């Protein structure tokens, strides 16, 4: 029945993806060859005897990503033909992405989405995970959605998205691509999880006590919020959420579907043992600035809905009284349109931790997904960003090598404006 | 997937090329018979991307070898590493071009040309998507700078779409060489402005003050210069040939690096480097490279970049290493020296990290600089080729090879507006 | 009693045939002398003690192809005087096979016949091997099937045959021989069905990872069909097809007998782990353009009719499922003087694979037997490759010196004409 | 079944035979003696197609050996696998034809002939199905020329119905051996007009170059350069002595050859072709061979093929292949070299595979190619023709044995309008 299709773009896609499938395989017992020595059945086709598959694929202009993948320790969990591999990269160009390479390889990876759609009884929708920056992220993403918008449409759409930070970006021409992508993302997706590198760098230093996290500890957090939103598909809990259900609860109008998540508690296993970790508590972290995703300040925004979706050993009574608190703290503001802010999700099963990771066993945990104006001071950076290389004409003719014009990035930027603009008048 | 022509011009340029392949078989393993004997199943996969599979389990390079002259041709083939090149691909003339661009643009490298041509188009058909190629040479003789132009021109009309790189020896002020340098440098990097994508400017009097002052070396031998700079080519295309956290192209590169069409001249260089003494009161960390490689003193172009603003400057990091490390470094760099980067680009650093690292080193970097001090080196070509060109001197000898004094003023112009637009953009 | 008289002529009707004969045998556990440590009767003839004989006739006009069966490893199988070889081949000619050289062997290969069909108490017809392109195989093969044709008449006809790819063909002149039998292919047999080795190839590179297939890889696959095909007659099934109820179901005028075939599923041995091979999925690859047989587009056409012939694990209402979902495609269409376009048999028996094959064991498989107007556009090019040719009169000359008169080749072309012009006719 | 009959005519003809039964005999597994010490039972199946049975478990070449000279018969007899041949198969007069074609066709050659149809008949009569003959001579001497122009009108009188191939080695346009070389071949090429079915022209500046340029070869002799005629006969061949997955014999080729009667005038090729330094730095793959064999510096003919265009192509193919690859880059040939062949004949290329390789290799390659380039052979030589006869130089000599010159200028006018009507169909 309930199933839910997941999509792995570019690098980052995929190797998210597989911190993903490794969390996945452990949660559900299954090996990392498909065989369990029910409900993973949302994530996993099952073949024969002794095999399970996963529900995805993954997508990449460039063969040495997926090659890893390939060659390693998940080799026999993925079937062959849900691995999609081209020859040439997109450059960090949208328009390779989206145009000159993205529209030799669509097709296939559309037929093969088919494929596996058909398979499913009970489509829930899709999660598909990229960055805004690629070019294979940003202008393959944009192309494949519109597709699916195409094809399916009335079928949910869910994109994980890693954001360009203000100060930490480690390419010099995401600005525009974030643009761009932006423009087809609104016209589609239905809603869309920010996250940031830096936010996450800065919670693993300060809340883990790791000196230098690399990238594999960044996806093993993502991950984490990704099997929140879905144990409670995963799993049957007290109190439940679906995907179409959250939609209705956290998106207030059509074009403002960018919430930013948050988790708690991203603990070490020493500084666990003297915490006594209760709801209250990790409710109350959940609405710090510091244990944010994304770099912003919503003590200067104001909150539109919040979802908290608690896991574990949770009883209603506590959160409601930690709701209760967290309603009577002045410095946390919500609009006046909306006086009843929080949709709440308990589910029984406690978060479960990969074999070497950062992160300590706990009893209870919580993922709280906010609508928050604040937001928009991001895509103000961005803009800001956007405007100054553009005023030069900066890079912009690689662009038009590939097909792009001139005005299209005019209409972006445009676009982008009337959304802030948009954001502002809803906070009023 | 992604293969890449190499091809050598020239003297210099081929030796550079001998010390490059004996650099690049050492990483992936292969012996100088073609064979592999590496212990890593990462040396072989992605080998295509610059050795061709022949029958019994050999490999062999993707390289073209072309000179006027045969000797060059013998003296490779009898070096450490000679035999693995395929005879097909060693394309020689008879004459030489007797430091006269004329003469290997015009004249015996346009009688050469044909053949190196022909092999070179085997070779692309041979390869399953051939990304570009790597043309290793220098400005201020005839034949690297006179025929390795005329190569190019003929490439970028077959392959206009393929990206096209020069590792170009360059001129320093105070070695000068030659006579004629200033003539031979001119008419070739006009010819470099319109049909290179990416130009990595090398200079020989930068790699004697490496030497001597970093290496602290008693005496350098070209060989050892030409390893500095084997070093640097083989981190541009480390991404190509190993897997990694964050991978970086050709292309990649190109398109961070390059904001305008013209401004493709690179300062390159490499870190870390130290002597025998110095290898122990050290700490083998990313902020001790990231020291080594922005300081002005380890650019392997005679430029001060302290004279000027990084447009851009790509990093290409190789061994096990913190992103989130590798990240605070360099925007460290950027806040610290505010004053040697363009304010109106925003992150002028682009990053790129391969797993994977160079024989002996845990930790090693390749840093990419566009920066507004090459001006300098344009500019003080500019203005000896005005010196000469002023009382005619040495012109009757191109004259004899057919070349007209108006091409002379055309490349000079050409040369001089380059220069007033890196300044503006500075 | 229901007995099937096997005809293989020149070189590729040899090599299907033996490759069939390779498939029936391990099917019916029929060892390669004959031996076996009942419905194998069908196919085989039994003498004495310890010995099944084919009920095959083995022509070609050199000897080359059919030494080979005579020294190879089912030399004791056949019995010498059904392997019939002349000394001079057709050399590419159609004259030569038609004329020259055929009316030298036809009466003797006749007699054999005859004598093979009167040991036989229940004739349900004659499958006849070929190729259209080859001297022999249209030239000899047209002569032979107007004798047969004469002597028997009413006894079904079906011919196997391997049609000419648009842009691999491996000779020059096979346009001519194509357009020559092409006239007594219509006047004469009852039903043919079209096959093409480039589409065979894609099929083996793309469905089963094959680098490098040669012949015998082909040959094996087409043997499936066949084996499909007569399956229904070689096993007791529980719902089964007779060949004169599959001429009734499958042609709907008496010129329109042309149904492209197909298989499924054709997979790699490890491919086969992955993939739940349902009856629905493999229904569903059945009505995709990528696992023809010959190269077209059906989504330009329209069917006619289509015959479904399901083996092994197969029971009835998954099928009609399928049907149905096939039925509610849009993007299939079928003719609308024709509202019921299925014939459907299943059969009990999974698809034998034979040791040392490309293709994996399956529970389950199905051979679509589909006519369509869309096979038209094959004769369309064959016909303008044979109207360049004939501009110049280029390699006439030689048909001419056998005895061809240039009138019978405008006569050809005018039967395919009209031909075409019927297909057109059926779709509107 | 299926047996050929192998005739020799004049010394280079007698020459290349030698060479031709040599390594055919090696391949069948036959020594010196006549004796079978072959492994495989493939090499006796076909032996009938070229050796007779003889008693006592013996095989003898069913040739034919002819000269108006001796000396040469003693030769070939003193050769390795001299002793082979039937004694009473050699046919030599005493006098020789002193490079005269009325001295071989009309006179001595006259006399001589009688004794050989004698022989052939009977060689004939000894074979259960002569599918037809094959001469190997020249066209600039006399006996080759004349003498064997006129045995093949008397062949073709008797046997009507059976094929008729000559490997015919061309006079070159550099490489004049001879003064009236001109006037031999013109005669001589009218007559194989009318008279063969296919005609492999064979050129020994070609064979120099490939032994030069592409064998590296420091020096070739005649036995060398006959090697690769002879391996090229074989290839023909080759579809009737062994069993295959796709099989041509010699009318086959033929009928998808030759497209209007008159053009019958192959230029054929043989691939792979390396040097002993060269062989460990290649891929043996039939991509490769497919690349070296259309290629126009591999051609046995002296005639650049980018001047024409191919009406049909023939390529046979030997050792265990994929058709599938085989058929690909036939395909690729053809579509990327579009201009080099005739767009009124689609798919201008014929294939043949035969599983048994030759000796020493695992694949091998033999091209036949029906070129309108082959007009500049002609038309070469019909100017030269016309140079001499204008002056009348050397007639009196051809007039002296009978000769009239009203013959001359028949000949001249039918090779005129061969040469036009190849470029016609061009
Ligand atoms: N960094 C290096 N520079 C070199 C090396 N060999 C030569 N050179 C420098 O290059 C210049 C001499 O160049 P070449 O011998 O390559 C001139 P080329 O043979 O290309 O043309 P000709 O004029 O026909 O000799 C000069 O500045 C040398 O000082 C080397 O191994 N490394
Ligand atoms: N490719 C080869 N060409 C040869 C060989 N021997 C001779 N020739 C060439 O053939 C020509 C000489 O031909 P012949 O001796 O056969 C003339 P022939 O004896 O047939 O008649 P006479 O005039 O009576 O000598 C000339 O072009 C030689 O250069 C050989 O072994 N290989
Ligand atoms: N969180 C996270 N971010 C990543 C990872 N790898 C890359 N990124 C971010 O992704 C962006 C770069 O995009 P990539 O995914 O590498 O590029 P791509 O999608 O492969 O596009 P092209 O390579 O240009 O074809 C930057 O913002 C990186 O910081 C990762 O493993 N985790
Ligand atoms: N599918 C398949 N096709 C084949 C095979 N062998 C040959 N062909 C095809 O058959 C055609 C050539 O006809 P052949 O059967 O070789 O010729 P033939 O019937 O022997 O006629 P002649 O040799 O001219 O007397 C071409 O279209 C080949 O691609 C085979 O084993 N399998
Ligand atoms: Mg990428
Ligand atoms: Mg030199
Ligand atoms: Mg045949
Ligand atoms: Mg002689």
């Amino acid at each position: 029945m309930r199933e839910c299709i997941s999509i792995h773009v570019g690098q980052a896609g995929v190797q998210i993806g597989n911190a993903c499938w490794e969390l996945y395989c452990l949660e559900h017992g299954i090996q990392p060859d498909g065989q369990m020595p029910d409900s993973f059945n949302t994530f996993f086709s099952e073949t024969g005897a002794g095999k399970h598959v996963p529900r995805a694929v993954f997508v990449d202009l460039e063969p040495t990503v997926i090659d890893e993948v390939r060659t390693g320790t998940y080799r026999q969990l993925f079937h062959p033909e849900q691995l999609i591999t081209g020859k040439e990269d997109a450059a960090n160009n949208y328009a390779r992405g989206h145009y000159t390479i993205g529209k030799e390889i669509i097709d296939l990876v559309l037929d093969r989405i088919r494929k596996l759609a058909d398979q499913c009884t009970g489509l829930q929708g899709f999660l598909v995970f990229h960055s805004f920056g690629g070019g294979t992220g940003s202008g393959f993403t944009s192309l494949l959605m519109e597709r699916l918008s195409v094809d399916y449409g009335k079928k949910s759409k869910l994109e994980f998205s890693i954001y360009p930070a203000p100060q930490v970006s480690t390419a010099v021409v995401e600005p525009y691509n974030s643009i761009l992508t932006t423009h087809t993302t609104l016209e589609h997706s239905d809603c869309a999880f920010m996250v940031d590198n830096e936010a996450i760098y800065d919670i693993c230093r300060r809340n883990l006590d790791i000196e230098r996290p690399t990238y594999t500890n960044l996806n093993r957090l993502i991950s984490q919020i990704v099997s929140s939103i879905t144990a409670s598909l995963r799993f049957d809990g007290a109190l439940n959420v679906d995907l179409t259900e959250f939609q209705t609860n956290l998106v207030p109008y059509p074009r403002i579907h960018f919430p930013l998540a948050t988790y708690a508690p991203v603990i070490s296993a020493e500084k666990a043992y003297h915490e006594q970790l209760s709801v209250a508590e990790i409710t109350n972290a959940c609405f710090e600035p510091a244990n944010q995703m994304v770099k912003c300040d919503p003590r200067h925004g104001k909150y539109m809905a919040c979802c908290l979706l608690y896991r574990g050993d949770v009883v209603p009574k506590d959160v409601n009284a930690a709701i209760a608190t967290i309603k009577t703290k002045r410095s946390i503001q919500f609009v006046d349109w909306c006086p009843t802010g929080f949709k709440v999700g308990i589910n029984y099963q406690p978060p479960t931790v990969v074999p070497g990771g950062d992160l300590a066993k706990v009893q209870r945990a919580v993922c709280m997904l906010s609508n928050t104006t604040a937001i928009a001071e991001a895509w103000a950076r961005l803009d800001h960003k956007f405007d100054l290389m553009y005023a030069k004409r900066a890079f912009v003719h690689w662009y038009v090598g590939e097909g792009m014009e001139e005005g299209e990035f005019s209409e972006a930027r445009e676009d982008m404006a009337a959304l802030e603009k948009d954001y502002e008048e809803v906070g009023v | 997937m992604r293969e890449i022509v190499h091809i050598q011009a020239g003297q210099c340029g081929n030796q550079i090329g001998a010390k490059f392949w004996e650099v690049i078989s050492d990483e992936h393993g292969i012996d100088p018979t073609g064979s592999y004997h590496g212990d890593s199943d990462l040396q072989l996969e992605r080998i295509n991307v610059y050795y061709n599979e022949a029958a019994g389990n050999k490999y062999v390079p993707r390289a073209i070898l072309v000179d006027l002259e045969p000797g060059t041709m013998d003296s490779v083939r009898s070096g450490p590493f000679g035999q693995i090149f395929r005879p097909d691909n060693f394309v020689f003339g008879q004459s030489g071009a007797g430091n006269n661009w004329a003469k290997g643009h015009y004249t015996e490298g346009a009688e050469l040309v044909d053949s190196v041509l022909d092999v070179v188009r085997k070779e692309s058909e041979s390869c399953d998507c051939l990304q570009g190629f790597q043309l290793t040479h220098s400005l201020g003789g005839g034949t690297g700078s006179g025929m390795g132009t005329l190569l190019i021109s003929k490439i970028r009309e077959e392959y206009p779409d393929r990206i096209m790189n020069t590792f170009s020896v360059v001129p320093s002020p105070k070695v000068s060489d030659t006579v004629v340098e200033p003539y031979n440098a001119t008419l070739s990097v006009h010819q470099l402005v319109e049909n290179t994508d990416e130009t990595y400017c090398i200079d020989n009097e930068a790699l004697y003050d490496i030497c001597f002052r970093t290496l602290k070396l008693t005496t350098p031998t070209y060989g050892d210069l030409n390893h500095l700079v084997s070093a640097t080519m083989s981190g541009v295309t480390t991404c190509l040939r190993f897997p990694g956290q964050l991978n970086a192209d050709l292309r990649k590169l190109a398109v961070n690096m390059v904001p305008f069409p013209r401004l493709h001249f690179f300062m390159p260089g490499f870190a870390p480097l130290t002597s025998r003494g110095s290898q122990q009161y050290r700490a083998l960390t990313v902020p001790e490279l990231t020291q080594q490689m922005f300081d002005a003193k380890n650019m392997m172009a005679a430029c001060d970049p302290r004279h000027g603003r990084y447009l851009t400057v790509a990093a290409v990091f190789r061994g096990r290493m913190s992103m989130k490390e590798v990240d605070e470094q360099m925007l460290n760099v950027q806040n610290k020296n505010s004053s040697y980067f363009v304010e109106w680009i925003p992150n002028n650093v682009k990053t790129a990290v391969c797993d994977i690292p160079p024989r002996g080193l845990k930790m090693s970097a390749t840093f990419i600089g566009n920066s507004t001090a090459i001006q300098e080196l344009f500019k003080r070509i500019s203005e000896q080729f005005t010196a000469m060109f002023r009382r005619k001197a040495f012109l009757h000898w191109y004259t004899g090879e057919g070349m007209d004094e108006m091409e002379f003023t055309e490349a000079e112009s050409n040369m001089n507006d380059l220069v007033s637009e890196y300044q503006q953009y500075q």
